């Protein structure tokens, strides 16, 4: 649904550089692949994982049951 | 309709519509027109069922009814045949066979 | 306190035969919450 | 889990697809090694699947009411002596607890009818358990004591040996082993096939357009970019096979995509450097019957004693007029028997 | 192998054959009926000498324990004296199953599988050869599976329609088990003169689908071939395998088998003086060309149908499933792909 | 149709002497087929 | 000790011995493999090799065929040992150069 | 052959060394051996990991086994060699003690902030505590552990692994059992972030490439692969463990007939990263010993 | 059916013939006269269905 | 030894070598062919 | 026709085992 923790084919940890990749393609204006690149993705498999998220999760986050 | 493209390089959209009008054809042919020979296999079995190879070497019903007086009319099996004349492959191997 | 609406959002409790209701829109539409409960459940 | 194809087809954007995504970019394998993979069938890295490859969950949502009529089925416990093991798998008010585990026949309601003085339930029938998630439950238009009522089931779909899996290109196969990532034939760079693919469901499918979508990830991801795939933006002339061949060449991977491999047994370098990408698969939803069902025996018939149809009741398999023949012919008057 | 059928741990321990209760299995039933209806092998009931039945259910160790080695009591009705009691086993690998896959054509649709357990698998798991008949395909389609329930029927389930007894259908004479996808391809690749190997890969390969313990020795030790090539390297080549399986399988008192037929493989792109598009096995060996769907496919006169007049089904069939997985094997060592060079 | 040949073999008193397979599939009867067409004897001695 | 960790398969195995096969539970190719090409280095072994009967079975099964010297058993322990005399020696040559570096 | 003439001759370099992974090249070995050690450290050598797990209650959007599902992947920075395995014959009150389990919990209730810039998006500021990292995971001693692990306390490698999101009213809390285990089982155990080897390519020129077929024949390969000598003109290898193996060269015509690509079957080129938990070095320690070990095994059982 | 319950008594052949009212009138259990199957409680009515 | 043996329901097996091809003939390429042809 | 216009500043992004970037 979120970030998912691990890389899919090598399991290198990946649920925490994403906070930073979007604060990358925002502050520092870089490019997709450069971005992916000084946060640890070499292989493509990792770098796939970011490059493609989907943080749907905040789709969600709007229908609260819990408010006006 | 003629294709001067191919399926590595690119087919063109004129190419490509065609190209749809034949493959909803077999499609519409395999679906569209499926009559099963249900009937047909029983038409036949249910009515041929009893019939046999007595120890007489005769062909007949189950009520003792005859039908051929032999199966092929040399009764001979549909499968030991394959090389009962193939005499090539047979003198090679004599001795195997024998 | 064992309910809550799912329109106003407001906790609430019924009684026996109480108005299958929120007793403030009355937005007839109810939801029991999660009660600090216990499953089990493994990482597979 | 779900992510923006990386082979896209630029109006994706415009129609505004990823607010609605459906696919995950997944790591490919163009190979016969297994060889449980051949029939056009596939083959799924085991490690990946529990690491979260493409798991997915069910919902189911049933209503409760006995309104079959003046009313007396009232929710709740009533004073009659009722089992209690229904104190368990419900909450006091007659609504289960949120979150719970529930298979075929646990209780999910409780209720009082009086005119039958005894505290009766409804149940759960479905030849699979559940854990809870809603909790609904309306009146009518404005005291008319409860009466209506439901609620949502979550299921686990984890991606199991049979159900269905296919990219974009009419690639339909079914996966015959969830295969150990030990066992997995490895990259020269070091990965481990996510999914594996045979080269033999290819010339009888021509579906070129795969093999396309490959190399035209694996650089898009290598480089960062949205790689656009919209029809016909390629003529004769500048090919696919050439424009992204470059792209990885100028990467630094093998032009036609090709990538040195070892077995995950033996160890050593294959033959060839066997070609492999990255492709949008999708997952198929649960469109398999699996439910094998067997039958030692069970539930027969009043007016025949031949067990009937079933599945869900241990239904006896029927031999039909088809196969009475087929034995008839082999000449077995006993297997018949 | 081809002539069996992969059996599912959810289903054996759920069906179960009536075996009589003699001295020569009394020291199996025994065993399994300890072992209860949720442990494979075993089994779920017993019916006594009066035909009451005895469900092992919600039954333990000791209740058990006992009325096992109750399997060898006398009888208290003089009437039944004749009869013994019969345990409810569950189906293991000695035993016979009927599979089928509707509709139900040809007498290939319904045929016999020897019976084999496979641990952790949630379907049945059956070999490709087989696909000619049944009409398979691997792709969401269920088949029905059938137990025997008195010896009489296994019988005939074993010697009259089983797997082997249908090579060649009735329609014609024609195969119609043999070889498919990898099988192809994989075969020759392994049978073309580019094909070399070194003692260790030699020998390896050999084991790694021969299996001694299987149901081909022929002697209580596995035979081999002289290195093609002595010095300066001792090899050995791709159609010398064949011929070492060739030996260790044929019946070692009759002569090795000899054949004149051709492939699907022009002499052209082989190359000049390749000779290679003849297929010519003489003394079981393969002398000179290389291996096809028109060999080890549905094909007559090829190799297959080729053994088989001369040294029956039983032979030929085994030799296939034992290839099925030595060339699975080269493939799990070598691999084949396809990329846009292709 | 199976009404209409029943009333063929009630108005002919007909002897259906339970030969053809189809005949005996109704009473269980082992079929004339292959394992069906000869039968089976014991060889016991002791009997003089 | 275990018992059931290694078995010898009767059936392919003579009575002279220098021919048998053994299944072994809980144990792939990681093993079988290394294994397999540690026995060949036996100057009495004329035949080995290792077989998996079926993947969904922790099984592993070895043939040993010898001259006459040694029957199946010694070969088998002679690799067998041998192995964990050659990782060994591995683990000290990376030891020393761990340590100097 | 000898194991005496091979612990002479063989021989192992050490490329680079770190923290979290190393390069380096064993010599002389053959493939199945190294290809052993490969499938050990990832599927055999032990590590921690969170199996069963309780929930106290859970109210965010991520539904449960999902959640569970996931901090059971998590990293775990936890010395193995301090944790004894588990009886799977005992049932469950018997099979999880002090000395043999470890207990971790996660308590997080999220409200409204009031005190946000009137006009901000971020939900940090407008939302108490709505992002759950894995600094959240709480370690929670148990007797025979206030001591053991007094020293080094346990923490997931990756802090800021992203966990859990969350609006006001929201929260989780469940505990979760922890012991460890292997990846041939379940990925989970798996101590590495990967690691793998490579047959070391062999580059080598048929006949001399000097001139202009210098600078062209140089730069069809990865940079320093191909230096061009001096006065000579030549080309030559420099190091071929810097080829990616693009086949590049074979290409252009002219030298698809120069030159061969092939293998040196006894030089290894080993990489390996790691979770967190055991350091590299350590992680092929056991590993060899892990071989080592599963032989000697056999060396004491005996036949039936 | 079991191995050991067999019995060498067989039909050898099969007649279709009329029921004559005798026949019938003699081996009727019991006649039949009324339309309600059952009483007031769940009971078998005499001379019912 | 090449002989048929004596029991094998010819008759059935026949009605087989029928009905199973002629699921061929479900298309089409003077006279009747296929299907019909052999309705009459 | 406009051919399909390639994106520049295509880097290197691989190299071999147990590698840095900075080789170039
Ligand atoms: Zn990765
Ligand atoms: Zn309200």
């Amino acid at each position: 649904m979120i970030v998912p923790v691990r890389c899919f084919s090598c399991g290198k940890v990946v649920g925490d550089k994403w906070e930073s990749y979007l604060n990358l393609l925002q502050e520092d204006e870089l490019d997709e692949g450069t971005a992916l690149s000084r946060l640890g993705l070499k292989r493509y498999c990792c770098r796939r994982m970011i490059l493609t998220h989907v943080d749907l999760i905040e789709k969600f986050l709007r229908y609260n049951p819990l408010e006006k | 309709g003629y294709v001067k493209g191919r399926f590595y390089s690119g087919i063109k959209p004129q190419e490509y519509y065609f190209h749809c009008m034949a493959g909803r054809e077999g499609l519409i042919d395999t679906a569209v027109k499926t009559s099963r020979s249900g009937y047909l296999q029983r038409c036949l079995t249910k009515q041929l069922e009893g019939v046999h190879v007595s120890y007489d070497n005769s062909i007949r019903d189950a009520d003792g009814t005859l039908v051929q007086f032999m199966y092929g009319g040399d009764a001979i099996d549909i499968t030991k045949e394959s090389h009962m004349t193939q005499f090539e492959f047979c003198l090679d191997n004599y001795y195997a066979l024998l | 306190l064992k309910y809550i609406c799912a329109e106003c959002s407001s906790k609430l409790s019924l009684s026996r035969t109480d108005a299958v209701r929120c007793k403030d829109c009355g937005h007839r539409i109810l939801l029991k919450a999660r009660t600090k409960r216990l499953v089990q459940f493994e990482a597979r | 889990t779900g992510q923006t194809p990386i082979v896209k087809a630029n109006l994706y954007d415009d129609y505004g697809m990823d607010n609605f995504p459906n696919g995950f970019n997944a790591v490919v394998a163009v190979i016969s090694y297994t060889g449980y993979d051949m029939d056009d069938a596939m083959i799924i890295n085991k490690s990946a699947d529990e690491r979260g490859f493409g798991y997915g969950t069910m919902y189911k949502t049933e209503k409760v009411d006995l309104a079959l009529n003046p009313i007396t089925q009232h929710f709740g416990f009533g004073n009659d002596e009722w089992p209690k093991e229904w104190l368990e798998k419900l909450d006091e008010d007659g609504l289960p607890y949120i979150g719970t585990y529930v298979e075929e026949g646990d209780p999910i309601c409780a209720y009082f009818d009086d005119t039958l003085n005894k505290t009766k339930i409804k149940t759960y029938h479905s030849s699979e358990p559940a854990y809870i998630e809603e909790v609904n439950l309306i009146g009518d238009e404005k005291f008319q004591e409860l009466q209506t009522v439901s609620i949502k089931y979550r299921i686990r779909r984890t991606p199991q040996i049979g159900d269905k899996f296919s990219s974009r290109h009419g690639q339909k196969g079914v996966c015959s082993r969830k295969w150990p990532t030990i066992d997995m034939p490895f990259s020269e760079t070091g990965i481990q096939p996510d999914i594996i693919i045979n080269p033999h469901a290819f010339p009888s499918r021509m579906t070129i357009g795969m093999f396309v979508e490959s190399l035209a990830g694996k650089a898009g991801a290598l480089h960062g970019i949205a790689q656009d795939s919209t029809p016909w933006i390629f003529n004769e002339d500048d090919t696919p096979a050439d424009y992204f061949g470059e792209q990885l060449a100028k990467a630094g991977y093998n032009y036609h995509g090709n990538e040195p491999m070892y077995s995950g047994a033996t160890g050593e370098e294959l033959r060839a450097d066997i070609y492999v990408g990255v492709v949008y698969y999708q997952r198929l939803r649960h469109m398999v019957n699996d439910k094998f069902q067997v039958r030692s025996t069970g539930p027969v018939n009043s007016l025949t004693m031949q067990p009937v149809k079933g599945r869900k009741r241990h239904g006896g398999i029927r031999v039909g007029e088809m196969e009475r023949d087929a034995l008839i012919g082999h000449g077995t008057s006993f297997l018949l028997q | 192998e081809t002539n069996e059928i992969g059996v599912p741990p959810v289903f054996a321990v759920k069906l179960t054959y009536p075996e009589p209760v003699t001295a020569y299995n009394i020291a199996e039933l025994r065993q399994a009926v300890i072992n209860g209806p949720d442990k494979w092998p075993g089994a779920t009931q017993i019916q006594n000498e009066d035909g009451s039945l005895v469900s092992l259910i919600g039954m333990s160790v000791e209740q058990r324990k006992a009325l096992a080695n109750q399997l060898l009591t006398p009888s208290s009705n003089v009437s039944t004296h004749t009869l013994n009691k019969k345990v409810y086993r569950h189906i293991k690998n000695r035993d016979v199953v009927l599979m089928n896959r509707q509709p139900t054509l040809h007498k290939a649709s319904m045929m016999g599988h020897k019976v084999r357990v496979l641990p952790n698998e949630k379907t049945l798991r059956l070999h490709y050869a087989n696909t000619g008949a049944y009409n398979a395909d691997f792709d969401g389609d269920e088949m029905n599976m059938h137990f025997p329930q008195n010896e009489n029927a296994r019988a005939e389930a074993l010697n009259l329609a089983n797997t082997d007894s249908q090579y060649l259908t009735p329609t014609s004479g024609s195969p119609v088990r043999g070889l498919i996808q990898d099988h192809i391809s994989a075969g020759v690749w392994l049978t073309s003169k580019d094909s070399f190997f070194t003692r260790e890969q030699y020998q390896q390969y050999i084991y790694g689908c021969i299996r001694p313990e299987d149901g081909h020795t022929t002697r209580s030790k596995i035979v081999t071939l002289p290195p093609t090539i002595f010095k300066p390297y001792p090899l050995w080549t791709g159609k010398q395998i064949i011929t070492t399986v060739l030996l260790n399988v044929t019946p070692p008192d009759m002569p090795g088998i000899n054949l004149i037929s051709k492939n699907k493989i022009k002499n052209e792109y082989w190359g000049k003086g390749s000779l290679e598009n003849e297929v010519l096995f003489k003394d079981g060996a393969l002398l000179c060309g290389i291996l096809d769907k028109s060999q080890y496919g549905a094909s007559k006169y090829g190799i297959v149908h080729s053994l088989h007049e001369v040294y029956g089904p039983e032979v030929a069939a085994k030799v296939l499933s034992v290839l099925g997985r030595l060339f699975t094997n080269y493939i799990t060592a070598t691999a084949f792909t396809c990329g846009m060079d292709d | 149709t199976t009404c209409q040949f029943l009333t063929k073999a009630v108005l002919d008193n007909e002897r259906e002497q339970l030969d053809s397979p189809s005949a005996r599939i109704v009473v269980g009867k082992l079929n004339n087929v292959g394992t069906g067409s000869f039968d089976v004897l014991a060889k016991v001695p002791n009997a003089a | 000790p275990d018992r059931e960790k290694i078995k010898l398969l009767t059936q392919a195995t003579s009575e002279d011995g220098t021919s048998a096969s053994f299944q072994i539970v809980e144990e792939d190719h990681t093993l079988g493999n290394a294994l397999r090409y540690v026995i060949m280095k036996n100057p009495d072994v004329e035949f080995c090799g290792y077989s998996i009967p079926h993947p969904s079975e922790n099984l592993l099964n070895i043939r040993i065929q010898t001259y006459g010297e040694t029957t199946a058993v010694d070969a088998l322990q002679k690799g067998l040992k041998d192995l964990m005399d050659l990782c060994d020696v591995v683990e000290s040559k990376f030891t020393e150069k761990i340590k100097s570096m | 052959w000898n194991v005496e003439k091979f612990k002479k001759d063989f021989e192992v370099n050490i490329s680079s060394l770190d923290a979290r992974e190393a390069n380096f090249d064993l010599i002389n070995i053959d493939t199945s051996i190294a290809n052993a050690f490969r499938r050990i450290m990832i599927s055999e050598v032990p590590s921690v990991a969170a199996e069963y797990v309780y929930f106290f209650n859970n109210t965010s959007v991520i539904q449960d086994e999902v959640l569970a599902h996931r901090i059971g992947l998590v990293p775990l920075k936890v010395d193995p060699d301090m944790l004894t395995w588990v009886d799977s014959n005992l049932p469950d009150d018997e099979k999880f003690t002090d000395e043999n389990t470890i207990v971790l919990s996660l308590n997080v209730k999220c409200t409204r902030n009031p005190d946000a810039p009137k006009g901000s998006t971020d939900p940090k500021e407008l939302y108490n505590n709505a992002h759950v990292y894995a600094r959240d995971l709480k370690f929670e001693p148990q007797g025979r552990q206030s001591t053991t692990f007094a020293d080094c306390p346990v923490v997931p490698a990756d802090p800021d692994i992203l966990l859990a999101k969350l609006r006001p009213g929201q929260e989780i809390s469940l505990k979760a059992h922890c012991i460890l285990g292997i990846g041939g089982d379940h990925a989970k155990f798996s101590p590495v972030s990967t690691a793998s080897y490579r047959l070391l390519p062999q580059i080598n020129i048929l006949q001399p490439i000097k001139g202009e077929s210098a600078r062209r024949f140089q730069k069809c390969f990865p940079p320093g692969v191909i230096g061009i000598d001096e006065g000579s003109d030549e080309a030559y290898v420099k190091d071929a463990r810097k080829d990616t193996v693009s086949r590049e060269v074979l290409r252009y015509e002219e030298f698809a007939d120069k030159v061969k690509l092939g293998r040196v079957r006894n030089h290894f080129i080993f990489n390996v990263e790691s979770a967190g938990a055991m350091t590299p070095e350590e992680i092929f320690f056991k590993s060899v010993r892990i071989l080592k070990n599963k032989a000697e095994y056999l060396k004491n059982c005996p036949i039936t | 059916m079991d191995i050991s319950k067999p019995v060498g008594s067989e039909i050898t052949s099969v007649d279709f013939g009329i029921l004559t009212a005798k026949e019938i009138r003699n081996l009727s259990a019991k006649q039949i006269t009324n339309p309600t199957v059952l009483d007031n409680l769940g009971h078998p009515v005499s001379g019912g269905l | 030894r090449s002989l048929i043996n004596p029991g094998e329901a010819v008759g059935i097996i026949a009605s087989q070598s029928v009905g199973e091809p002629s699921t061929q003939m479900t298309l089409n390429t003077n006279v009747t062919l296929g299907i019909p042809r052999l309705r009459e | 026709r406009k051919d399909v216009p390639k994106v520049e500043g295509l880097k290197l992004e691989h190299f071999a085992t147990g590698y840095d970037a900075e080789d170039f």
